[PDB]
RNA sequence: AGCGGGGUGGAGCAGCCUGGUAGCUCGUCGGGCUCAUAACCCGAAGAUCGUCGGUUCAAAUCCGGCCCCCGCUACCA
RNA sequence: UUAAUUGGAUUCAACGCCGGGAACCUCACCGGGGGCGACGGCAGGAUGAAGGCCAGGCUGAAGGUCUUGCCGGACGCGCCGAG
């Protein structure tokens, strides 16, 4: 009742490759990574590696909701940007392959009223 | 205060014995619970069905005019008949103006006392179901 | 969102009586015969059952009184949320 | 108090007597016609019969006990 | 309904219409962050105005600003009109 990706503990996932790891992603990751990282993604995995290193203790906020999940992001909490307040995003180890965006919902659920005036032929 | 109206409370005898007429007139004995009782005022259930008006009073073959706290008087009524209209043992309730109210409570409240205030502030709250005026007080 | 100042207080419509009169219950307990002003009159339609300011006139200020402001269902509500006024007055 | 009558969609009435589909008119919601409203047309929702029991192959229908409503009469403090 | 769900058009003669198949841009909306005042005049200014930067904090990220001191020589939105 471990964690398993495709046969693998958490562990050999740590020590993998990026190209190694991208063999076993669905292909829209493995297409990410392999056109390489944006500028913002790099930024935000050099403050995510200082952070494990023992540094920065300070919370991560992000505005960047395309960046990929990665196993070595796993345990940390980061604040994304939904369009006008930072959410924070408890990063569990079923979360690999996932774009962070997926977890920060930028519309509220819908709870109708009663319909108005012009809502049906009769009531123009 | 001539045109003001008094208000009372009383409660019908669970006695069969007070009957002594049931319809046209309706004649019944009374003890006064609160208030005062006069002829020509009408009379309100909970509901407030118009059982109709006191026609008279008597506390023995003797005309009577009025009848204070701890009086037993026999009413008869117009309007009221035992059973669909009203029950033994069942409280009655006088009607009350909402003009007279506040009239007793600002104007004339030299002339007030216990058993009036106690009277007047139940039947308010009892009042209290309609018109959130009785609500307020 | 304005408020009564003074001796003016709210209202709710009861009856249309024609001629641009209505017929407005207070919250002071009390019917008046109100007359609209011809200024809003012309441009804010008002329909049985709103809440509304009511001025009393200055003589014989128990049945007669003038219409001031209507409140839109905005208004009304975050005024019942905020409990200025209640819900049965609102209701009769 | 005694006697007589009655309870069925939101409303007012059939369907009993002769047990075996719960209908009629108005009313509410939706769509039609008209530049728009009313009138008119179409479709759908809505009672399982005041409750409880007995009878019957089977009960709103036959029977009985209760709850409520209506009418007539006796009834003078 | 919403932080916003940007606006115009309502019988024929509005409703795959605005050539309107909007990921960014378009874009007019919402949350947040930056920049801009010819020409006149006032403060000020080579005892250097205005302006620009290696590193590091602040930050979504930013010499934008702050810390740390280096670079540049003549105009000046800190003030009033005007554009
Ligand atoms: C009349 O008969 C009288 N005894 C009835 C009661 S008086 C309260
Ligand atoms: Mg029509
Ligand atoms: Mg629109
Ligand atoms: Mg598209
Ligand atoms: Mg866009």
């Amino acid at each position: 009742k471990e964690f398993r990706y495709r046969g693998y503990t958490l562990e050999q996932l740590m020590n993998m490759s990026l190209e190694e790891l991208a063999k076993l992603l669905p292909a829209r990751q493995r297409r990410s990574l392999k056109r390489g990282l944006t500028p913002e993604q790099k930024k935000l995995l050099r403050k995510i590696r200082l952070a494990k290193k023992g540094k920065y203790n300070k919370p991560i906020r992000t505005h960047c909701r395309d960046m990929i999940v990665l196993p070595e992001m796993v345990g940390l909490t980061i604040y994304v940007h939904n369009g006008k307040e930072f959410v924070p995003v408890e990063i569990k180890p079923e979360m690999i392959g996932h774009y962070l965006g997926e977890f920060a919902p930028t519309r509220k659920r819908v709870q109708h009223g009663a319909p108005g005036i012009g809502a049906t032929r009769s009531s123009m | 205060l001539s045109k003001v109206t008094f208000p009372g409370v009383i409660r019908l005898y669970p006695d069969e014995r007070y009957v002594f007429r049931r319809s046209n007139p309706a004649i019944v004995g009374i003890e006064v619970i609160e208030g005062r009782i006069k002829p020509g005022v009408t009379l309100i259930k909970q509901n407030g069905q118009k059982v109709g008006v006191i026609r008279s009073i008597k506390s023995r073959d003797e005309f009577l005019q009025e009848a204070k706290k701890g009086q037993a008087v026999a009413i008869a009524i117009e309007g009221a008949i035992v059973g669909r209209h009203i029950h033994p043992g069942e409280t009655l309730y006088v009607d009350l103006s909402r003009d007279d109210a506040i009239t007793l409570l600002k104007h004339l409240r030299d002339t007030l006392e216990d058993t009036d205030i106690k009277a007047l502030k139940m039947i308010a709250k009892v009042k209290a179901k309609e018109d959130p005026f009785w609500r307020a007080i | 969102v304005p408020l009564p100042e003074g001796n003016q207080l709210f209202g709710v419509v009861e009856q249309a009586l024609g001629a641009g009169w209505m017929d407005v219950r207070c919250e002071d307990g009390k019917i008046r015969r109100c007359r609209i002003p011809g200024k809003l009159r012309r441009r804010v339609w008002i329909r049985v059952g709103d809440l509304v300011i009511v001025q009393p006139w200055p003589v014989q200020s128990d049945k007669r009184g003038d219409i001031v402001y209507r409140y839109t269902q905005t208004q009304v509500d975050w005024l019942l949320r905020k409990g200025k006024i209640t819900q049965e007055f609102l209701t009769g």
